[PDB]
């Protein structure tokens, strides 16, 4: 809803249920600003701190809106180093969706497309502003959200290898190589497209590999 | 029951419904349903106190003027079609002429029959359907057609002297534009909210005149039966535009000599400088040719659905698809007599012609009216 | 096995025998790719070695597979017109 | 209560990209060494660290 | 002059610095009378100041301004059918919403686009006004008014030059049409200018498919009717005097399937020509070409239109594309669903030339998944070679999570419930997992059913299901029908065909009953098995575990799993006992779904299902009794109470069940009914005969934001129940089933509504011909 105060008066009742976490009365009074007087200046900073409401509210696309709202009110500010951060990590946080996670069932297997969302944002935050207390955060999500997308592409290299389409198992692998070194399941599937083409009879081909293992048994 | 079922908009009724003189039938002749309830540009003809009667059906009648004495009668329903004797379908109006009652119909034949029997004298395919009523002219028949086509069919047999699209709207926008033939020019107007002077003698155009507002890109009235028809007394040419816009202009450049550009005035009569008409609340006025300047003013009408106004039996006569029937004086608009003689509502004009005044309605069918 | 009921195991990327007939050894990668395309496998970190590799599974015994392979040399001009069959 | 596995807590999704860790890369022979950084996902990192996590500010 | 400040007031939107810059009297700038007036204009520029009155303090500038912006409120009256922000979408199209500038011109501007909205929508017949209301600080409201006379509606359409075809049977193909009578009655009708068009194609398509090769539609005149209802139409056309499809000049680049594009091409040269068939004849060599993987088959017909015969010849120019367009495909919209779980559900492979069929081979698969809400894709076209689309199958999945309802009264009371989950595919990850089962006072249940039918990548459905049944019956001990069941049954499913599938299993069925009920049928069943226990109590023991194995088949022939329409699948199951077994028994099962489109828009469809099945002893026995088969109220048949199709149980003349409760569950006791005591819960019979037919029916009130998933369906639920080992003996003072003629009868409607839990099914049925005491609750609810 809107409850029309004072612009300040409604600010400080959009900032008092934030400091209550009562964010959905904090969304309230901080719609109060930005239908009100989105001409205020720190509609900025309700956007800001609609953030700080919607995603510890669990509304997360919410979030993602108004770190998009940011953005375009903001195409530059020194605190979208807050939202380029809120942004990938929206979009992180926009996967989980079900208790997966504890089964080890993990969205890493599963749809990519929010978490290489969240790779771009994460190192949109970190290319685009490395000044930022997030820089080594996102960095670190982003080490993480090479390998979520490796074990995803291992699950797809899983699946051609249990196919047996070998021409395709070097692909996802070549994918695989071609994305991320670092990633173990890559030298995991340093034997896969190796063993692809041995099952097309690649053996040399797969010995060239197999020295890439030798290597890379180190 | 049905208290909580449905949504329309406002109409309002008859007001001032006054008859201290009596007003009647002369007759009630009734040829079938006539018009029908569906749209039709046909309208019957009173002539040689000969009530050139018909329907869409088919039945096409001669009625004495003295009591509907069926004189003679036919059946236009086509009887080999695709369906197998199928009804007439009459687009254009009953045109008595010669030995041929020219009449369009809506299989795009103009029927021209003969009206001693009223046996086809001859029949022709139309261009389009005929959306004016035959003016059958001068060995031409006239008529604006739904393609907005200017024909001439030589009227003997209906040989086509020429065919020529004039002012097509970009839909059928549904106002008459009879080319009415007057001063070695065919003069109709145009449903684009124009007007024109065509030659009579070819079918070419002197000057098209566009004048006011009309449907596509400029939404205006549906609903408006306006005159677009100019009824041509002499060089100022009088017409409307598609909107109700009345102009008076020269017939030989377009050049307005005067102009009621106002309002959505539907049907027009010139009575010399007594123009009185049915403005879209059904308005009754009286306007001059020395501008239109207003002579004076009825909306005893309100908000009907009327016919033409015309003066007969001392008083100006409009009725409506309503039914009703009104004698609104020739002055201020008082109704003298109010006749509810037919209450499927009157679709044709008042014939006021053979000492009758004759609508076929839609089913209030042949009625001569008297007082 | 002793199984009744088997589907077959599909995938192209084969040469037919008139992809052969349009080239030749010493025909470069382009002038190959103007008559054959691209493969759907090339050696991914030395040479240019063109694989066209069919494999096709046809039910519970026997597997039908066309190995093609197409080393190219660095300059692009063909080497070797490997076209293998099954196993 | 009584679980071998946690029982309140099976929630959707940890805090496992803070628990993050690089893993091992290529040690390839020469011209057996593919681009394998020619994807995104070869992380490009800049730094300038400040607080991780839930100790990161929120304004 | 020369402005030394502005006095910048009352803007609302724009800013102080933002007014100056649109002003050119701008503090600095030196100051004209002109650049006065020119600051009229600009601020007026700004769209947000609605007066501006330039004045200055000598040449001290100060701009009087009252101001435009925030419409705070939009407000709609009248538009009971039409969705108001369809009106808001002109208004937004009109560039005005809540919290713009509101300019007080362009009013009716508005209300043009409100009516050339209701010009478009089918009427014209409606009026509309944009009610400004003032609100503080300068702010309004936007009321809208909306006093809707009626939509415009079809009357008449002429065709001329239509000369081999009557309009009104040109109306009869046509989506245009009229006439509810009370002879045939089809539902009320309206207008809308876009079944002009198609009706132009549909009558376009009618003259192609004829022969008219040279068929033309000239023009079209709907009249513009002074009613502002009346649609009159005047078309005129060109017939087209019929061509003979007299031959095909196919070539171009045919890919070297020549004559098996040919074979497409088969036609009669001679016979009339159908350019719509000539149409799909090019897709023909399309199908053909894209599953011989030339996703580009451009084909392009031409008619030879030779009018010296009324024939026409046929040139076809074929281009094929390449053939290993399939590089790779990408799979997405599986979060909660592992992707090889879904990739296995398709046929097309990488590295290959593309199968146009394979895709959607794999897709109706994944229409016979069922777990989805779209199957669809991105066949994205990679450029660069021909040999690379990269196929981004993006699908849209279903909800998780399916529960039963059932209870008696829990939380107030002693802890009784039925309850049971089913996971539809467990987290997407090849484990079709549904569990059930019920602890009481009354029984302890349990249950489960697990499927990986992936657990073998042939297709190797891997069903466990287990059970144990402490089913106690408490009258306050065990007294009245006690049994724990327990037991095992691992099933296998494996591919016999795309549409054959056999199974098989292994049931162990351990029971464990005391204090047995005196209803005669349940004896002659244990003096088939040997056991002859005391007819007048309840005082008796049955600990059996039967050995079966169980087998089956299904057929595979119907659209989808998740909403299918059209086809058929014989799903066959059937159990028989081993040696081994505690008791020697048999029984098949046969049902039926069939669909069948009697609507093929498909919001009428046969749904054709039964209901057989027959068991009997082994050899020295009977099938057991709680083998046998039931319906009615909690079955398909409903309306009825559980259970009310089967024979109906006569308790003998008893004594006590080793406890009577007093004057309380009842059976035939001393304390109670101290004769022969009948029941008419149908207690079972060792035949089925059960058929209902529903049909799809959609629903006019609701929207398809929630329309899709669901279906409505009514039925005629009947059926026959009997058992062949209930005679007439002494069962001649009873009920008496030896035959199907035990005809059960209700019939109804049901309401698939599909939850954020899937489908719950609930209905109303009525029964008006009940066999042999049935009870009835005629509304039934279900899942």
């Amino acid at each position: 809803e809107v409850p029309d105060n004072p612009p300040n008066e409604i600010y400080a009742t959009a900032q008092q249920k934030l400091q209550d976490g009562n964010w959905r009365q904090a969304i309230t009074q901080l719609e109060a600003l930005d239908n009100r007087y989105p001409f205020g200046p720190y509609s900025q900073q309700v956007q800001l701190d609609l953030i700080y409401a919607y995603y510890k509210n669990a509304d997360l696309p919410l979030a993602q809106a108004a770190i998009d709202r940011f953005i375009r009110l903001n195409p530059t500010h020194p605190n979208i180093d807050y939202v380029m951060y809120m942004r990938g990590l929206t979009n992180m946080a926009l996967d989980d969706s079900a208790l997966q996670g504890f089964f080890g069932v993990d969205r890493s297997d599963r749809d990519p497309q929010h978490a290489r969302a969240a790779f771009s944002d994460f190192s949109k935050l970190v290319r685009g502003y490395p000044n930022s207390q997030y820089t080594t955060d996102a960095t670190k999500r982003l080490v993480f959200l090479k390998d979520r997308l490796a074990k995803y592409e291992y699950s797809v290299a899983e699946y051609y290898t249990e196919r047996g389409a070998w021409v395709a198992v070097v692909n996802r692998v070549e994918g695989m190589l071609r994305d991320y070194p670092d990633t173990q399941a890559t030298r995991d599937a340093l034997p896969l497209m190796e063993n692809a083409y041995r099952q097309m009879q690649m053996n040399a081909q797969a010995e060239k590999v197999a020295k890439i293992i030798a290597a890379n048994s180190s | 029951l049905f208290n909580s079922e449905e949504d329309v908009v406002k109409m309002s009724p008859l007001p001032t419904v006054e008859n201290q003189f009596t007003p009647t039938t002369a007759w009630s002749t009734s040829v079938g349903s006539g018009i029908g309830n569906f749209y039709s540009n046909l309208h019957p003809a009173l002539a040689d106190n000969v009530v050139y009667a018909a329907d869409r059906a088919g039945l096409v009648k001669a009625l004495n003027a003295d009591d509907g004495k069926e004189i003679w009668s036919v059946s236009l329903a086509e009887k080999d079609g695709w369906f197998s004797k199928e009804p007439a379908l009459l687009s254009g109006g009953v045109t008595v002429s010669g030995g041929h009652v020219y009449i369009g119909s809506e299989k795009a034949q103009v029927y021209a029959l003969n009206t001693s029997d009223g046996t086809v004298a001859w029949q022709t395919k139309v261009a389009g359907e005929a959306l004016s009523r035959p003016v059958v002219s001068d060995g031409l028949v006239l008529i604006h057609t739904s393609n907005g086509q200017l024909q001439a069919l030589n009227e003997a047999d209906g040989a086509v002297k020429w065919t020529v699209n004039l002012d097509m709207p970009s839909l059928s926008l549904r106002g008459e534009s009879a080319p009415t033939t007057a001063f070695g020019a065919a003069v109709v107007g145009g449903d684009n909210g124009r007007v024109s002077a065509v030659l009579m003698e070819q079918g070419q155009m002197i000057w098209q005149q566009r004048i006011s507002q009309a449907t596509g890109s400029t939404e205006i009235d549906r609903l408006s039966d306006v005159d677009t028809t100019p009824v041509v007394v002499n060089g100022v040419v009088f017409a409307l535009a598609y909107n109700g816009n009345l102009t008076a202009l020269d017939l030989r450049s377009g050049q307005i000599m005067w102009k009621r550009e106002l309002g959505s005035v539907n049907d027009f009569i010139v009575d010399g400088n007594r123009i009185y008409l049915v403005d879209q609340n059904d308005r009754v006025m009286a306007l001059t040719i020395d501008g239109g300047v207003t002579l004076w003013t009825q909306s005893d009408l309100l908000h009907r659905l009327l016919t033409s106004p015309v003066l007969y039996n001392g008083n100006l006569v409009v009725g409506d698809s309503e039914g009703y029937l009104h004698w609104i004086n020739v002055e201020d608009g008082r109704f003298v007599a109010q006749q509810k003689v037919d209450s499927s509502g009157f679709q044709t004009e008042p014939v006021a012609a053979d000492g009758k005044l004759l609508i076929q309605a839609k089913d209030g069918t042949v009625y001569s009216i008297t007082r | 096995e002793r199984v009744v009921y088997r589907p077959d195991i599909n995938q192209g990327n084969y040469l037919t025998a008139n992809d052969v007939s349009k080239i030749r050894v010493g025909m470069t990668q382009q002038q190959v790719a103007y008559a054959l395309g691209t493969p759907l496998m090339s050696d991914p970190f030395g040479t240019n070695t063109w694989f066209y590799v069919f494999r096709q599974q046809p039910g519970h015994e026997g597997v039908t597979q066309q190995t093609l392979t197409l080393t190219f040399n660095s300059s692009g001009v063909l080497t070797n017109i490997d076209n293998k069959p099954a196993l | 209560c009584s679980s071998d596995s946690r029982y309140k807590r099976q929630v959707s999704g940890d805090e496992a990209y803070l628990e993050a860790a690089p893993l091992a890369e290529l040690h390839a022979p020469a011209g057996m060494i593919l681009p394998v950084t020619s994807g995104d996902y070869a992380i490009p990192v800049t730094n300038g660290s400040g607080a991780v996590g839930k100790a990161l500010d929120i304004r | 002059f020369v402005v030394k400040d502005i006095h910048f007031e009352g803007l609302q939107r724009v800013a102080v610095g933002a007014a100056l810059l649109s002003m050119p009297v701008r503090t600095g700038d030196t100051v004209n009378d002109e650049d006065i007036s020119n600051t009229i204009r600009a601020l007026f520029a700004t769209g947000n100041f609605e007066d501006v009155r330039v004045l200055r303090d000598g040449d001290t500038l100060l701009v009087q301004v009252k101001e435009r912006p925030t419409i705070a409120s939009i407000t709609f009256s009248g538009n009971k059918s039409v969705k108001d922000d369809m009106l808001k979408q002109n208004l937004e199209a009109s560039g005005v919403r809540v919290g713009e500038s509101l300019d007080r011109t362009t009013i009716a501007d508005i209300e043009k686009g409100l009516e050339d909205f209701y010009y478009s929508v089918g009427k014209y017949s409606a009026s509309v006004k944009a009610v400004v209301t003032p609100l503080p600080r300068n702010r309004v409201d936007l009321k809208l008014v909306f006093q809707e006379g009626v939509s415009a509606e079809i009357q008449q359409i002429n065709i001329v030059g239509n000369h081999a075809f009557t309009t009104d049977e040109l109306i009869s193909h046509f989506q245009l049409r009229d006439e509810v009578p009370w002879w045939n009655v089809v539902g009320d009708r309206k207008y809308q200018k876009q079944k002009l068009a198609g009706d132009l194609e549909t009558l376009r398509s009618y003259y192609l498919d004829r022969g008219y090769a040279r068929f033309n539609i000239d023009s079209t005149q709907v009249s513009l009717t002074p009613d502002k209802k009346g649609i009159y139409v005047t078309v005129n056309i060109t017939e087209g005097d019929q061509y003979k499809l007299s031959g095909v000049e196919v070539s171009g680049n045919l890919a070297g399937h020549s004559a098996e594009i040919e074979q497409l091409t088969k036609i009669e040269p001679g016979e009339l020509y159908n350019g719509t068939k000539v149409t799909k004849m090019e897709d023909d060599i399309k199908k053909l070409l894209g599953r011989y993987g030339y996703a580009y088959p451009r084909v392009q017909s031409m008619p030879e239109i030779n009018d010296a015969d009324k024939t026409v010849k046929l040139r076809v120019n074929v281009d094929a594309g390449n053939r290993f367009y399939v590089r790779k495909i990408r799979f997405e919209g599986n979060d909660t669903s592992k992707d090889a779980v879904l990739r296995r559900e398709m046929r097309q492979m990488e590295g290959a030339w593309l199968g146009s069929d394979l895709v959607d081979q794999g897709k109706e698969r994944l229409n016979r998944l069922g777990f989805f809400e779209t199957v669809d894709t991105d066949t994205q076209r990679v450029p660069g070679s021909p040999d690379q689309v990269d196929v981004v199958y993006k699908v849209k999945e279903r909800n998780t999570g399916s529960f039963n309802f059932g209870i008696g009264y829990g939380t107030e009371s002693g802890v009784s419930f039925q309850a049971g989950v089913q996971q539809d595919n467990w987290l997407g990850t090849g484990y079709a997992v549904g569990i059930n089962g019920t602890k009481n006072d009354y029984q302890t249940y349990a249950e489960l059913s697990v499927t990986n039918p992936y657990f073998t990548v042939d297709g190797v459905s891997l069903g466990g299901r287990l059970f144990y049944n402490d089913f106690q019956a408490d009258d306050a001990d065990l007294s009245d029908y006690t049994n724990k069941s327990y037991g095992t049954d691992v099933t296998l499913g494996f591919p016999i065909n795309e549409y054959n599938s056999l199974r098989a299993g292994l049931g162990y069925v351990h029971n464990s009953l005391s204090n047995m009920q005196p209803q005669v049928a349940m004896w002659r069943y244990l003096y088939s098995m040997g056991e002859h226990p005391s007819t007048s109590d309840q005082d008796n023991s049955f600990k059996t575990d039967d050995f079966t194995f169980n087998y089956g088949w299904t057929y595979n022939k119907l659209d989808r799993g998740y909403f299918p329409t059209d086809g058929s699948r014989v799903n066959l199951t059937g159990k028989v006992t081993i040696p081994g077994s505690d008791n020697e028994y048999y029984k098949v099962t046969l049902d039926t779904a069939t669909y069948v489109p009697i609507d093929d828009d498909h919001k009428w469809v046969v749904l054709g299902r039964t209901r057989w099945g027959y068991g009997d002893g082994l050899g020295g026995k009977e099938m057991p009794f709680y083998e046998n088969f039931y319906a009615g109220g909690s079955s398909t048949v409903r309306g009825f109470q559980s259970n009310t199709i089967g024979p109906k149980a006569v308790y003998f003349p008893h004594q006590a069940s080793n406890y009577d409760p007093d004057y309380d569950y009842e059976c035939a006791t001393q304390d109670g009914a101290k004769d022969l005591c009948k029941s008419d819960d149908a207690v079972g019979g060792n035949a089925m005969a059960v058929a209902s037919l529903e049909f799809i029916t959609p629903t006019p009130f609701i929207s398809d934001k929630y329309a899709n998933s669901v279906r409505t369906s009514f039925f005629w639920d009947m059926g026959t129940v009997w058992d062949t080992n209930w005679d007439s003996s002494q069962y001649s003072g009873y009920p008496d089933y030896s035959d199907p003629s035990n005809i059960r009868m209700s019939a109804g409607i049901a309401l698939q509504w599909m939850s954020p839990l899937g489908p719950l099914v609930f209905s109303y049925a009525q029964p008006f011909k009940k066999y042999d005491g049935d009870k009835a609750e005629q509304f039934q609810f279900n899942i």
